């Protein structure tokens, strides 16, 4: 398909350079990534307690993690057991490994989402377009038994089957689960999962900017001033005559 | 003809080297051959290209150009040094074709 | 002596001895539809059938 | 490695400059400085920016003419 | 595979052009794809070593 | 005796070489980028250890290990941005430095030149090896189709390649040992970059008019130390605009895909500063050809200085000849671009059209308009 | 059942004249395409600039709605 | 007259010249970083976990 | 390691052929036991 369709741009309420990630609608993202995703992606860079003091407290991040059984071991006969997770267990994965994953999503592997942002060129909105945007193949095109059609995927067989819709899920905090709503929450997570930093980035950035603003000038000062010599300066030849 | 006549003029205030007061010999590059020239040059000759370039030069330095009315013109720019150059390389040219 | 010591040097940088053995596949003709190919994780480097 | 004083020999040369401190950290921004940035870039322009729209024509020449061959010609459908 | 103008294989590194024999038909690629010694054995089986 | 400034075996030195170094009054800001550079190399090293000290050259951790590095090193992340991008922001300098030295002719110093060269090829080579180290999609098929590129000798071809990927094909033995080659090869800059600036100090600094200055000088402090504080603040500001504001700009994703040397990607570029090379490769459509082109394309770079005919050092006072050099520029600046773009229709001709005028302006048009110029001087 | 914002303003932009005049080079080539078969012609094309010109619209209001 | 003062009792002694860019910058420091934070978290308004904090620290 | 010191390639072959050892994942994703190769080290007693 020498042919492809690119995403538009979406105005994210941390698009801009001073802009913070919206730390709800990051919990939101959350919340539909742990009760829809983390059935098929995997998350390994991220933890638990990186949620602390960003999305959530850390009694309820020590609850979220207690929700699943972890792989810990050897004991002391050498056998590996389960035991109730801690702040500091990454978030699981849904397989043991690729080659079961593949097997359970016919033969297509869902790439763990924790730079899958930074990965794709356009970013959290391709990453929009591709969940709302699934419809049906035009005049002329097959799509393979298995794969659903996609205009923003390239190759527009995608096999993963569309992930949402409304009310597919009901946040906590009583918001409309429309499907965008979640596509906006989810892709906006992330966003966060992708550079936690984000925020912290751009405050620096901002005092960048303003130090950056100050001392350059300051400097054209002290350089001109010293300079002034040898710009004011002026010669004149006299000979003997 | 007459071609090559009111070509090197243009090309002359094109290069544009009179904007600083530089005669067109002022402007040369110093290999082995030039600095041999120059230092033929009678006393004053000399001294007076120093002061036009450390003069340039200020300039350079500033920014700044000469007046236009300081400029050096086309046919009022003396080749003070070609005549000399000519015949370092003259001689030059004898002593190489001679050691064979 | 430094003819041999370079040598020994610099054969140091070529291949280890971990270096396998190679030549193993399973394949079976039939899970490949007429008109499609297929990646092989082969001897290092893919294998395409 | 003293190279101040071996340099050249000059003669008859005065010069006068002042102390930082009595002259002007920057002055004529308007009589004198802008007027010379604009001289400045005048003279040059005419030698920068003609290759340089040189390039950006066939930048886009190449750019427009690569997404027009993409899209489709409706005389080898029209049978 | 399943991309180029010979209906078999195009490298993205330098655009190398090979058919469905693996043969090199376009792009600054020199030599055909390498062919490796192997055989059949069953109805949809095979193998190589 | 007198002062202990002239008199000290070292004290001496940093007062030899950066205080009472005698500059032409009138250098101006791209004599600048010399220090740059200089401030460039010992900042990068420096982001260069900070990170050498969390990240574990081996295949099987050496991309989580970069990422923990990011997410759980204090700072850590900054660390990365600043040494990621200090790359580009060297590159950028070191483009300047050198087009610096083209239009004033500075490679009359021959020696102060050749090493720049050097160098040049070292940095180049330098971060080829960075850049694999986080062993992302790019890393790997970067650092499969480089090394593959000596393959293109004779004989000793595919042997020679083996060395390098320490294997039959790029794995752990490569990764671990570019490591080293990264890690080591910094210095080596700084070494030769002594090298450089002492030949410099022979003659002291060139300047914009081409002609002696001797007639007048100036005491690199505070004239020129003051004048780079500034130059370095007004060049710090971008490259950190871009680290604090749009880390990824100039940076391909398809790395943040953890190599498969199975799969290569669709759409492959390699890091803008290797473009314009990228581009001329490009164009041959021969394995060897490509390569030759590529090697001279900046091995072109050891001739410039016998390729000189104007009478006079600087373009300064050679409209044609500055013409001809932004025709250079901008020509440079298409091919890389062109590097930008797959190989398909205009793209190729337009690629091999560009390179052909590169080689010919720097080989044909340069020595000959500027033989011209000197009879219209009537030289 | 309630209304999610997309859904009602994909309706609203498919009105602006960009969409529908895209909106019907496609109906056409569906049309053409659909009815003959031992063809090669796609509707895809026809279809981005569709979904291109209408998304597009989608994006400029949409967020306004979502929370 | 300020600039006297000031050149008196600080830019002249070399001594104290730097006594001052440090007691100095010291108070320059904790301001700044004060307005910038308050740049900051103002124009992201309600969008920062310590504007959320609330809704879930039970007190 | 044997080879060339102590026994012939034949032989080294059939020694690591006495053994079952884990090699894995295969095409659903499970471990399964496979004939030694003269590449395998000698198998620990325990497993950890
Ligand atoms: C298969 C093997 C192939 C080997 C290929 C290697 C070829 C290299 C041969 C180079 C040619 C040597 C000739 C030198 C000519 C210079 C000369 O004049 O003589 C040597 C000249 C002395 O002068 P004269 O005796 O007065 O000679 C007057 C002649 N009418 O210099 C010497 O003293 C040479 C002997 C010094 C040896 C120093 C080395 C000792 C060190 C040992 C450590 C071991 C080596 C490890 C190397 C590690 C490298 C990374
Ligand atoms: C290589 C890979 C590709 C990278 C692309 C490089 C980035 C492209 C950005 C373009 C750079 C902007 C330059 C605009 C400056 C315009 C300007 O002022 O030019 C006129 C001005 C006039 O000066 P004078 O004649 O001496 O006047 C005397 C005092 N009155 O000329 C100059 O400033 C000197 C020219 C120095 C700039 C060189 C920078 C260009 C960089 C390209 C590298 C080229 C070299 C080849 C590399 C081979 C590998
Ligand atoms: C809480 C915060 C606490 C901070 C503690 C740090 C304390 C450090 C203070 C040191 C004291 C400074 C005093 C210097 C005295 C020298 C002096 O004489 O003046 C400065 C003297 C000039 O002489 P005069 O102006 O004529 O002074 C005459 C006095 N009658 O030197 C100067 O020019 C100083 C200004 C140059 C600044 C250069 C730095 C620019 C670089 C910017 C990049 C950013 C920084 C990153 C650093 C990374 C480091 C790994
Ligand atoms: C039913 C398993 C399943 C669930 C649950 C699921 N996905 Fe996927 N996803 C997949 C598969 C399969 C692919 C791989 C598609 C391919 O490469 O053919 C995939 C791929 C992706 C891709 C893009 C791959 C690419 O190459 O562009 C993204 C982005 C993604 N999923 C996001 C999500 C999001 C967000 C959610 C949760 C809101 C989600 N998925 C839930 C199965 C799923
Ligand atoms: C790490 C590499 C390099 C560093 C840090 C470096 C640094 C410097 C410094 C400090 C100067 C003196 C100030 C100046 O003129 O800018 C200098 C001069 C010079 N360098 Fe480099 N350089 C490097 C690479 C190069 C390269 C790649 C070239 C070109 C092949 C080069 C050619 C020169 C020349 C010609 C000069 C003379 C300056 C003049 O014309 O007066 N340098 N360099
Ligand atoms: C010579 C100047 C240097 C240049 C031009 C340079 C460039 C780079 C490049 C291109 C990368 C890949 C960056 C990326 O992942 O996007 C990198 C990675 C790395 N470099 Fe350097 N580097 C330099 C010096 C050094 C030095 C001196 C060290 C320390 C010995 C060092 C340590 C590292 C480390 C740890 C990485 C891997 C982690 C990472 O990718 O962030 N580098 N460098
Ligand atoms: C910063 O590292 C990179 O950009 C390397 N990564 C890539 O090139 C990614 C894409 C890989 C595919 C093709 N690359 C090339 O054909 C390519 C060709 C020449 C060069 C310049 C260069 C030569 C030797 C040497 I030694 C160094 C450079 C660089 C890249
Ligand atoms: C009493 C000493 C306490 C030291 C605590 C170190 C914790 C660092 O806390 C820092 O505070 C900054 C506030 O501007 C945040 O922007 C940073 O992200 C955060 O890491
Ligand atoms: C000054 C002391 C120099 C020491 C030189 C000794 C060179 C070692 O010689 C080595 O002997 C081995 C055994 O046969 C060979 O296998 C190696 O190939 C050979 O390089
Ligand atoms: C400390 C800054 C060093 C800048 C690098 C330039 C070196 O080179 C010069 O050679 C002379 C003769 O050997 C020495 O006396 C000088 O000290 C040295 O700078
Ligand atoms: S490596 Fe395939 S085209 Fe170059």
């Amino acid at each position: 398909g020498e042919l492809e369709l690119h995403p538009p741009a979406f105005p994210w309420s941390h698009g801009g350079p001073l802009s913070a990630l919206d730390h709800s609608s990051v919990r939101r993202g959350f919340q539909v990534y742990k009760q829809v995703c983390s059935a098929c992606h995997s998350m390994d860079y991220v933890a638990f307690r990186n949620l602390i003091g960003v999305t959530h407290t850390e009694a309820e991040a020590k609850a979220l993690a207690e929700e699943v059984e972890v792989q810990d071991g050897p004991d002391e006969n050498g056998e590996l057991f389960m035991r109730p997770g801690k702040i500091s267990d990454y978030f699981p994965k849904p397989y043991p490994n690729p080659e079961a994953a593949r097997a359970a999503n016919n033969g297509a592997l869902p790439p763990d989402l924790s730079y899958i942002v930074n990965a794709r060129h356009g970013g959290e909105d391709y990453v929009f377009s591709l969940l709302t945007g699934y419809c049906d193949p035009p005049a002329g095109v097959v799509v393979r038994e298995g794969l659903h059609y996609n205009p923003y995927f390239p190759g527009q067989a995608i096999g993963m089957a569309p992930p949402i819709y409304n009310e597919i899920l009901e946040y906590d905090d009583g918001t409309p689960a429309t499907m965008s709503q979640i596509a906006k929450d989810v892709c906006t997570f992330l966003r966060w999962a992708a550079e936690p930093e984000h925020d912290q980035r751009k405050r620096m950035g901002l005092k960048m900017l303003l130090i950056s603003a100050l001392l350059t000038s300051l400097l054209y000062y002290m350089k001109r001033h010293k300079w002034s010599v040898l710009k004011s300066r002026k010669m004149a030849y006299r000979p003997p005559k | 003809g007459r071609l090559m006549d009111r070509i090197r003029k243009w090309y002359y205030n094109a290069a544009g080297f009179n904007k600083y007061g530089l005669m067109r010999d002022d402007t040369l590059y110093e290999d082995d051959d030039v600095k041999e020239a120059l230092k033929r040059l009678p006393k004053d000759l000399y001294n007076e290209r120093m002061f036009r370039i450390k003069r340039a030069l200020d300039l350079s330095l500033k920014h700044r150009i000469l007046p236009k009315e300081q400029w050096v013109k086309y046919e009022e720019d003396k080749p003070y040094l070609e005549p000399y150059l000519k015949e370092v390389i003259r001689e030059r040219l004898e002593r190489e074709a001679w050691n064979k | 002596a430094a003819k041999n010591v370079v040598t020994q040097f610099i054969s140091s940088l070529s291949a280890s001895a971990d270096v396998l053995a190679l030549s193993k596949i399973e394949i079976k003709l039939s899970d490949i539809p007429e008109g499609k190919n297929v990646a092989f994780k082969w001897r290092g480097k893919p294998l395409f059938v | 490695g003293i190279h101040f004083g071996n340099l050249a020999r000059v003669r008859h040369i005065i010069t006068y400059s002042l102390s930082p401190f009595e002259q002007r950290a920057i002055p004529n921004i308007f009589s004198d400085a802008l007027p010379n940035v604009w001289r400045r870039f005048s003279s040059q322009v005419f030698k920068v920016a003609p290759p340089f729209l040189g390039a950006y024509l066939l930048y886009s020449w190449g750019t427009q003419e690569f997404e027009r061959l993409k899209r489709k010609n409706p005389a080898d459908y029209e049978n | 595979a399943n991309s180029g103008d010979f209906g078999g294989y195009y490298c993205p590194c330098h655009g190398s052009h090979y058919d469905a024999s693996g043969r090199i038909r376009k792009g600054p690629a020199p030599y055909n794809l390498e062919v490796p010694t192997y055989q059949f054995v069953g109805d949809d089986l095979v193998v190589v070593g | 005796a007198p002062n202990i400034r002239k008199s000290h075996p070292l004290l001496k030195m940093i007062n030899n070489s950066l205080i009472d170094l005698p500059a032409p009054s009138n250098i101006s800001a791209w004599w600048n980028f010399g220090s740059l550079l200089a401030v460039c190399l010992m900042t990068q090293i420096l982001t260069g250890l900070l990170l050498a000290m969390h990240y574990t050259a081996d295949t099987s951790l050496a991309f989580s290990s970069v990422a923990h590095t990011c997410r759980n090193v204090q700072y850590g992340w900054l660390i990365r941005n600043l040494h990621a991008n200090g790359a580009s922001f060297f590159f950028i300098c070191i483009f300047l430095h050198i087009g610096r030295g083209l239009y004033y002719g500075s490679y009359l110093y021959k020696e102060t030149w050749n090493t720049g060269v050097i160098l040049l090829l070292t940095l180049m080579a330098t971060a080829f090896v960075g850049y694999v180290l986080p062993w992302g999609q790019m890393s790997f098929w970067g650092a499969t189709v480089i090394t593959n590129l000596f393959s293109a000798i004779p004989y000793i071809g595919h042997t020679l390649v083996e060395w390098a990927w320490g294997g039959f094909s790029v794995d752990n033995p490569t990764l671990t040992r570019f490591f080293a080659l990264h890690f080591l090869l910094p210095f080596a800059i700084a070494g030769i970059t002594i090298i450089h600036l002492t030949f410099l100090h022979e003659s002291g600094s060139n300047n914009p008019l081409g002609i002696s200055s001797d007639s007048d000088k100036i005491p690199f402090h505070p004239y020129y130390s003051f004048k780079d504080i500034l130059g370095l603040t007004l060049m710090l500001t971008p490259f950190l605009t871009l680290a604090l504001f749009s880390p990824n700009l100039l940076g391909d994703p398809e790395n943040f895909t953890p190599a498969n040397p199975l799969v290569t990607p669709p759409h492959i570029k390699p890091e803008w500063y290797f473009l314009f090379a990228y581009a001329i490769l490009r164009s041959i459509p021969n394995k060897l050809g490509g390569v030759l082109a590529l090697a001279a394309s900046v091995l072109i770079l050891f001739l410039i200085p016998f390729l000189h005919k104007s009478k006079q050092r600087t373009m300064t006072f050679r409209p044609l000849s500055q013409t001809l050099f932004w025709l250079l520029v901008a020509n440079l600046l298409i091919l890389t671009w062109i590097g930008s773009q797959p190989v398909e229709h205009p793209f190729i001709i337009i690629g091999q059209m560009a390179s052909l005028s590169y080689f010919t302006i720097l080989l044909i048009l340069f020595p000959t308009i500027g033989t011209l110029e000197n009879k219209m001087l009537n030289y | 059942e309630l209304v999610d914002p997309l859904t009602t303003i994909r309706e609203h932009c498919e009105q602006t004249e960009k969409c529908v005049k895209a909106r019907e080079r496609l109906e056409l080539c569906d049309a053409r395409v659909s009815s003959r078969s031992h063809t090669e012609e796609q509707c895809t094309e026809e279809l981005f600039d569709f979904l291109h010109a209408r998304d597009h619209c989608v994006a400029h209001k949409l967020f306004n709605k979502l929370k | 007259a300020l600039l006297r003062q000031a050149y008196s009792a600080l830019f002249r002694r070399t001594s104290t010249f730097a006594l001052t860019v440090v007691l100095g910058a010291v108070l320059f420091e904790r301001a700044f970083d004060q307005g910038a934070d308050a740049i900051f978290e103002h124009l992201n308004e309600g969008k920062l976990w310590k504007h959320i904090k609330h809704k879930y620290e039970a007190s």
